[PDB]
C-alpha cells in the first residue's frame, strides 16, 4: 500500500 | 457428521455485498 | 498518411437506445450515421453488425434494401467430415477477414437506392437510419439482474456494455474499426431511479411525460472510434472526486465508503501522467464504473472505465491496496494511449500497447520505488523468454503467414490466443523499455508529447478527417517522429526486437588469467531452439573486482568466442580497506572464501537487461554468495538466490540466512530466501545441526520475547515484517525430514502460530495471514501410506492429518458465519482440501467443489472450486466430471467464469496428445468441434479458448483417437 | 606449472622478482599457499646463483 522499496539503502542519492 | 460437520454452501442472491463490505468498522 | 480501406468517411453517429427491459433482457433503439462518400457509384454500404435484429434501413429517408449474413456464427459446414486444427483456423481467420471492417467488408450490406445515384456520384451527404432490437443479447451487453424481489433498482440490476478490441458491433450497428473516427450523440432512456453512464459529457437529462422514466444526453466532441463507444446502466451511487471535479464514480449500491476510500488515490495517477507527459487529460470527464461480473478486471474506453467490483476494499484491506491502484493507473495509462491515439491497422497495435505500459511502468518507478520497477521488470521479461520458449515467439508488427509456427493466425485481434495477446501487450511495452535505453527517457517523452499534441491540435479541428488522421499512429509515424526529436534511428533494433520474433538464450563462462592478469569469459549463444534468435549487438557486462565496479561492452559477433577483459589490482586485499560498490558506497567484506590469486569478486551479464535474454553464467559459489550479500541491484540478488538452490553449502546457508534477518533488504528479495533456504535445507538433511530452518529466526523477529512458542499479537503496520511474517512458515512447511515426512516441530509451531493468532489491537484484517497460514498447513502434507489400496476412513487417518483437517474444518465453518473480506479462507481451505484429496487422506470425491461452484457464489470461490473439479477430473479421468465442466462452459451466466474453465482446462489438461486415455472418444472430438465452430459464437474469447483446448488436447493435426 | 616447495618466509623473495624481471608476462603463474609456488620451467639453475648472497 506504499513504496516498500528500501531505496535509500540501494540507490543512496 | 459427529466428527468434522462442515456448514452447507448456500448461495447467495448478492455475493459482492457479503464478500466485500466489512462487518466490524 | 491515412487511406481508408472504405469507400465512405464516417462523420457523426447518433445512437439512441429506448426500452431497456431488464426482466425480457432486451434493448429497442435506432442508430443514425452520416456518411459522406469518397468514391462515386457507392452502391452497397458495407456495416458492422452481430446480434442485433435489424428492423427497417433508410437512407436519406427513402427505404432501402439490406442483406445480413454473418460467416463466423459457423465457421465450418456441419456436414464437413474435417477435423484437424489448421483447417478451422485458416477458416476462422477467412470469416474474420470476411466481416473485417479493417478491409472494406462487413456483415450487413446496405443498397443505396436508385434515386440517390446522383446523389451519391457527386460526392453529398447520405444519413442512414438503421433501427435495431437485441432480443435476449448472448453478448455486448451483459444484463446482471439478481433474483431478489423489488424494483430493478431495489434488487440492483445493470447492464453493461462487455467484450474485448472491436466488439461494439454486438450491441449496436456501426463501422467497428478503430480507423473510423467520428463524433457522437448519445441518448439513453433509462428508468427513474438508474443512471446511464457512457462516453462524452453529459448535455442534460430530461424527464418522460409520465415522469417514470428520464433520458440521458451525451455529447462526444472528441472524435473517437466506434470500438471506444460504452454503456453502463444502473442505479449506481454517485460520488464526485474531492479534489478533481471532472472525475465521478459510480459504484453498485451500498458500496459508497468502499468506493470512497478506492478512488481516493486517482489524482495523484492523474497529475502523474499529466506531468511526465505535458499534455493535459484529452477529455472533459472522467467516469470510473465499477459493476458485477465484469468481463475484464479493468476496460478502458473513450473518456470512461469499468471495472469490477472486486477491486473495492476498505481502509483496513492491506495486499489488495497496490493491485487496485495499479488497475487504475493503467486504465489511466489507456485512457491517454489507447483511447485518444488509436491505431491505424491492426499492425501498430504494438505501438499503442508498449507506450501504454511503458509509461504505466514509469508510474509504478515513482510509486512503489526504482527496486519494485527491477521487480517487475525481471518478472515480465521471464514471463516472455518462458512463453517464446514454451511456443514460438510474439511477433510484434508483422507483414501481411508471417507466423507460421503457432496454430492461430495473428491478422485479427479475434484470433489471437489470450495467452498470446497477454504476451503481446508484455513484449511491446518492454521494447518500448529498450528504445528508451537506447534514445533517452526525456526525448521519448518528447515523442510521445510530439503525438498526443498532434491529436489534440487534430482533436479541435471539424473537417471530417481531413486532420482527424493525425489522431491514428503508426509504426512509420512513431519511427518519423522519433528520428525527428532524437537524430538517432532505432531500426536495427527494431529490426531485431519487433520485426523478428525471438528472444536469445546466453551460456556464459569465465577464466581468470593469473599471468596477464585478464578475465576470459566465453559467452556462446544457444540460436538453434525454436524460440531463440541470434545477437549480434554489443553486450555490457559488470565486474565487480576489489578495487571496485567496472563496466565493459562486448562486441558479441557470430564467430565470437573468447572475450578477454582487462582486471585491476588487488590492493584491497593487502590492506583492510573496503570495497567500493556499483553505487557511491563501499562495504567491509569477508574475503576468507575468496580465490588468493584473482581479484573478482562477481560478473554479471547484460545487468540493465537491454536485450530479451536468458542468462545462465557459471560462477562459483562464493561468488553468489558475494553477489547475494554486498550487491546493490535487487535482480541481481534474486538472480543469485537463484542460482544459490544448486550449492547446498554452510556458506550457502549462511548468506540466505543474513539476507533474511537483514532490514534494508528489499522484501520481495527476503520473500524468496525464505524458499531457497527450504530447498538447500531439504538437501541437507544429514548434516543439519540445530532447530529447522527459519524456526529461530521467526521466534527471534515475530514471537515474544519472554515466550518463544506464543507468537505476538498482530500489528500489521510495517508492511515489510507483515509480508515476510505471513510468507515464512509456508516456506518453513515445505521441510521434510529423513523419512521425506514433514518434521512434527514445524507442524506444530504452525499451528501455535495458528492458535495464538489475536488480531483485536491492529487496524489492518487479518484474512491474507490466516490465508497464508491455511497454504502453510496445506503445504506439509505427505503422501498418506495405504495398504492394499485401503478405503480412506475416518479411523485409519493420519494422526498429523487429523489435526490439519480439523483445523480447516474450523476456519471453513467460521468463513460460513464470519466471512473474510474475499473469501480468502474459503479458497485456501478449497484449496487445502484439494491437497489432501490429491495425497490418499480424504476420499477423492467432487462433490464438495461441485456445490461451491454453483452460480450464486462468490467469484473467487467459483474459480477455486472449478480449479480442484479440473485438478480431480484429470487424477480421476473422470468422464462425467469432464461433461459437467463442458456443460458449465456451454451455459454460465458470467463469462468471465466459462473462459477461466477453458483457461485451466488448457493449463491442467486431462490428457494430451501423447496420451492413451479412456477420455478420446470420437464423441470428444465432435463435441469440441462443435465448441470451435458453433457455440462459442458470441465471446471471440471463449472461442480462441475452444482452439487452445482442442490444440492441447488433439494437437494440430487431425484427432488421432478416431476413424 | 612446476611444483616448487620452499619456505614461508622464502615464497616472497621470487615474488619480488616477479616484479622486477621484464622477460615476460608474468614469472609466477599460480601461488598455492605458503610452501607451494609455480613457475614457467627455466630459473631453478639461475637461483642458485643467488644461494651465495641468501
Amino acid at each position: 500500500p506504499w513504496n516498500l522499496s528500501n531505496d535509500e539503502y540501494y540507490y543512496p542519492k | 457428521v459427529s466428527t468434522f460437520p462442515l456448514i452447507a454452501a448456500r448461495p447467495f442472491t448478492i455475493p459482492y455485498l457479503t464478500a466485500l463490505l466489512p462487518s466490524e468498522l | 498518411g491515412f487511406e481508408s480501406p472504405r469507400p465512405y468517411k464516417l462523420t457523426h453517429q447518433v445512437v439512441c437506445i429506448n426500452n431497456i427491459n431488464f426482466q425480457r433482457k432486451s434493448v429497442v433503439g435506432f442508430v443514425e450515421l452520416t456518411i459522406f462518400p469518397t468514391v462515386a457509384n457507392l452502391n452497397r454500404i458495407k456495416l458492422n453488425s452481430k446480434q442485433c435484429r435489424i428492423y427497417r434501413v433508410r437512407i436519406n429517408d427513402l427505404e432501402a434494401a439490406f442483406i445480413y449474413n454473418d460467416p463466423t456464427l459457423e465457421v465450418c459446414h456441419s456436414e464437413s467430415k474435417q477435423r484437424n486444427l489448421n483447417y478451422f483456423s485458416n477458416a476462422y481467420a477467412a470469416a474474420v477477414s470476411a466481416v473485417d471492417p479493417d478491409a472494406g467488408n462487413g456483415e450487413l450490406c446496405i443498397k443505396v437506392p436508385s434515386e440517390l445515384w446522383k446523389h451519391v456520384d457527386e460526392l453529398k451527404v447520405l444519413k442512414i437510419h438503421i433501427n435495431f432490437s437485441l432480443d435476449q443479447p448472448k453478448g455486448g451487453l451483459h444484463f446482471v439482474v439478481p433474483s431478489v424481489e423489488g424494483s430493478m433498482a431495489e434488487r440492483g440490476a445493470h447492464v453493461f456494455s462487455c467484450g474485448y478490441q472491436n466488439s461494439t458491433r454486438f450491441w449496436f450497428p456501426c463501422v467497428d474499426s478503430y480507423s473510423e473516427l467520428c463524433t457522437w450523440k448519445l441518448e439513453f432512456t433509462v428508468d427513474a431511479a438508474m443512471v446511464a453512464v457512457s462516453n462524452g459529457d453529459l448535455v442534460e437529462t430530461v424527464y418522460t411525460h409520465d415522469m417514470r422514466k428520464k433520458t440521458f444526453h451525451y455529447m462526444l466532441t472528441i472524435p473517437t472510434a466506434a470500438s471506444n463507444i460504452s454503456l453502463a446502466i444502473g442505479p449506481f451511487e454517485i460520488l464526485v472526486d474531492p479534489y478533481m471535479h471532472e472525475v465521478t464514480h459510480f459504484c453498485l449500491p451500498q458500496l459508497l465508503p468502499l468506493l470512497k476510500h478506492t478512488t481516493s488515490y486517482l489524482h495523484e495517477v492523474f497529475e502523474f501522467y499529466e506531468e511526465i507527459l505535458t499534455c493535459r487529460y484529452p477529455y472533459s470527464c472522467f467516469k470510473t464504473v465499477f459493476i458485477d461480473e465484469a468481463y475484464v478486471e479493468v476496460a478502458a474506453y473513450a473518456s470512461m472505465s469499468i471495472f469490477s467490483t472486486n477491486l473495492l476494499h476498505s481502509a483496513m484491506i492491506i495486499d489488495e491496496t497496490p493491485l487496485t491502484r495499479r488497475c487504475l493507473a493503467q486504465s489511466l495509462a489507456q485512457q491517454f494511449f489507447g483511447c485518444f491515439i488509436s491505431r491505424m491497422s491492426w499492425s501498430d497495435e504494438w505501438v499503442l500497447k508498449g507506450i501504454s505500459g511503458y509509461i504505466y511502468g514509469l508510474w509504478m518507478k515513482k510509486t512503489f520505488g526504482v527496486n519494485e520497477y527491477r521487480h517487475w521488470i525481471k518478472e515480465e521479461l521471464d514471463k516472455i523468454v518462458a512463453y517464446e520458449l514454451k511456443t514460438g515467439g510474439v511477433l510484434l508488427h508483422p507483414i501481411f503467414n508471417p507466423a507460421s509456427h503457432l496454430h492461430f493466425s495473428i491478422k485479427h485481434p479475434h484470433t489471437l490466443s489470450w495467452e498470446y495477446y497477454s504476451m503481446f501487450q508484455c513484449k511491446a511495452h518492454l521494447v518500448m523499455r529498450l528504445i528508451e535505453n537506447r534514445i533517452s527517457m526525456e526525448f521519448m517523452l518528447q515523442v510521445f508529447n510530439k503525438l498526443l499534441s498532434l491529436a489534440s491540435t487534430a482533436s479541435s479541428q471539424k473537417f471530417q478527417s481531413h486532420m482527424w488522421s493525425q489522431m491514428l499512429v503508426s509504426t512509420s509515424g512513431f519511427l518519423k517522429s522519433i528520428s525527428n526529436v532524437s537524430g538517432k534511428d532505432i531500426q536495427p533494433l527494431i529490426k531485431q526486437w519487433v520485426d523478428q520474433s525471438g528472444v536469445v538464450k546466453f551460456y556464459g563462462s569465465f577464466a581468470f588469467n593469473r599471468k596477464r592478469n585478464v578475465l576470459e569469459l566465453e559467452i556462446k549463444q544457444d540460436y538453434t531452439s525454436p524460440g531463440t534468435q541470434k545477437y549480434v549487438g554489443p553486450l555490457k557486462v559488470t565486474v565487480q573486482e576489489l578495487d571496485g565496479s567496472f563496466n565493459h561492452t562486448l562486441q558479441i559477433e557470430e564467430n565470437s568466442l573468447k572475450h578477454d577483459i582487462p582486471c585491476h589490482s588487488k590492493s584491497r586485499r593487502n590492506k583492510k580497506k573496503k570495497i567500493p560498490l556499483m553505487n557511491g558506497e563501499e562495504v567491509d567484506m569477508d574475503l576468507s572464501a575468496m580465490d588468493a590469486d584473482s581479484p573478482l569478486l562477481w560478473i554479471r551479464i547484460d545487468p540493465d537487461m537491454s536485450v530479451l535474454r536468458k542468462v545462465e553464467f557459471e560462477q562459483a559459489d562464493f561468488m553468489w554468495q558475494y553477489q547475494l550479500r554486498y550487491e546493490r541491484d535487487v535482480v541481481a540478488q534474486q538472480e543469485s538466490i537463484l542460482a544459490l538452490e544448486k550449492f547446498p553449502t554452510p556458506a550457502s546457508r549462511l548468506a540466505l540466512t543474513d539476507i533474511l534477518e537483514q532490514e534494508q533488504c528489499f522484501y520481495r528479495v527476503r520473500m524468496s530466501a525464505c524458499f531457497c533456504l527450504a530447498k538447500i535445507a531439504n538437501s541437507m538433511v544429514s548434516t543439519w545441526t540445530g532447530p529447522p530452518a527459519m524456526k529461530s529466526l521467526f521466534t527471534r523477529m515475530f514471537c515474544c520475547k519472554s515466550c518463544p512458542n506464543i507468537v505476538k499479537t498482530n500489528n500489521f503496520m510495517s508492511f515489510q515484517s507483515y509480508f515476510l511474517q505471513k510468507t515464512m512458515p509456508v516456506a518453513m512447511a515445505l521441510l521434510r525430514d529423513v523419512h521425506n515426512l514433514c518434521p512434527k516441530e514445524v507442524l506444530t509451531f504452525i499451528l501455535d502460530l495458528i492458535k495464538y493468532n489475536d488480531n483485536r489491537k491492529n487496524k489492518f484484517s487479518d484474512n491474507y495471514y490466516r490465508a497464508e497460514m491455511i497454504d502453510a498447513l496445506a503445504n506439509s502434507v505427505t503422501p498418506a501410506v495405504s495398504v492394499n489400496n485401503e478405503v480412506r476412513t475416518l479411523d485409519n487417518l493420519n494422526p498429523d492429518v487429523r489435526l490439519i483437517l480439523e483445523e480447516i474444518t474450523r476456519f471453513l465453518n467460521m468463513e460460513k458465519l464470519l466471512p473474510s473480506y474475499r473469501h480468502t479462507i474459503t479458497v485456501s481451505c478449497l484449496r487445502a482440501i484439494r491437497v489432501l484429496q490429491k495425497n490418499g487422506h480424504v476420499p477423492s470425491d467432487p462433490a464438495l467443489f461441485k456445490s461451491y461452484a454453483e452460480y450464486g457464489h462468490f467469484v473467487d470461490i467459483r474459480i477455486a472450486a472449478l480449479e480442484a473439479v479440473v485438478d480431480y477430473t484429470k487424477v480421476d479421468r473422470s468422464y462425467e466430471e469432464l461433461q459437467w465442466l463442458l456443460n458449465m462452459i456451454q451455459n454460465d451466466p458470467v463469462p468471465y467464469v466459462r473462459h477461466k474453465i477453458l483457461n485451466m482446462l488448457t493449463k491442467n489438461p486431462p490428457f494430451t496428445k501423447n496420451m492413451e486415455s479412456p477420455l478420446c472418444n470420437e464423441a470428444l472430438v465432435d463435441q469440441l468441434w462443435k465448441l470451435m465452430n458453433s457455440g462459442t459464437s458470441h465471446d471471440w474469447r471463449l472461442r480462441c479458448g475452444a482452439v487452445d483446448l482442442y490444440f492441447t488436447l488433439f494437437g494440430l493435426s487431425r484427432p488421432s483417437c478416431l476413424p | 606449472g612446476v611444483l616448487i616447495e620452499c619456505d614461508p618466509a622464502m615464497k616472497q623473495f621470487l615474488l619480488y622478482l616477479d616484479e622486477s624481471n621484464a622477460l615476460g608476462k608474468k614469472f609466477i603463474i599460480q601461488d598455492i599457499d605458503d610452501t607451494h609456488v609455480f613457475v614457467i620451467a627455466e630459473l631453478v639453475n639461475v637461483l642458485q646463483e643467488r644461494v651465495g648472497e641468501l
